């Protein structure tokens, strides 16, 4: 159901060693608002060997509402595919809205690390993420 | 385990 308070789904980006922009799921309803993880290439001039796997959980970014806003927790994860208990994950907390229609990690993971086939992460140059979201009931949407 | 505090790093995309 659309209205369920949370949800886990995952998002699996192929020919992840190609990837140079950002790469945007489709959408998953929770408390009635559609959430997309996006990920992505990052790097800053000043480190330029430390370019890193940013990744995002994305709320709602179709709208260009000013009125909606909506609370979530959530468990931003990759899966490690050679073993389910060495998967890494961090926490966010964040107010989404349209200013601020993502939250997540710029510096997520080295890029090295993630693409590196012995750290159990990639196979076959797939890389797994997952969102489990627990989101507040919204505001600003229904009249 | 889970030790790392909510938000350690955390921001917008920037997007």
């Amino acid at each position: 159901t659309s209205w369920r308070s949370e949800a886990t789904f995952q998002f699996t980006v192929e020919r992840f060693s190609r990837l140079s922009e950002s790469v945007l799921s489709p959408p998953c309803f929770v408390r009635n608002l559609p959430w997309k993880i996006m990920v992505m290439p990052r790097f800053y001039p000043d480190r330029p060997h430390q370019k890193s796997v940013g990744f995002f959980l994305q709320c709602n970014a179709e709208s260009d509402s000013t009125s909606w806003s909506c609370h979530a927790q959530a468990v931003l994860k990759i899966i490690n595919y050679r073993d389910d208990e060495k998967s890494f994950s961090r926490r966010i907390s964040h107010l989404f809205f349209h200013k601020e229609n993502d939250w997540g990690f710029s510096n997520f993971m080295a890029w090295s690390e993630v693409t590196d086939p012995e750290k159990g992460f990639i196979d076959d140059d797939k890389v797994t993420f997952e969102v489990f979201v627990q989101a507040d009931a919204p505001h600003g949407v229904a009249w | 385990s889970v030790w790392i505090p909510v938000n350690e790093g955390a921001s917008t995309s920037g997007m």
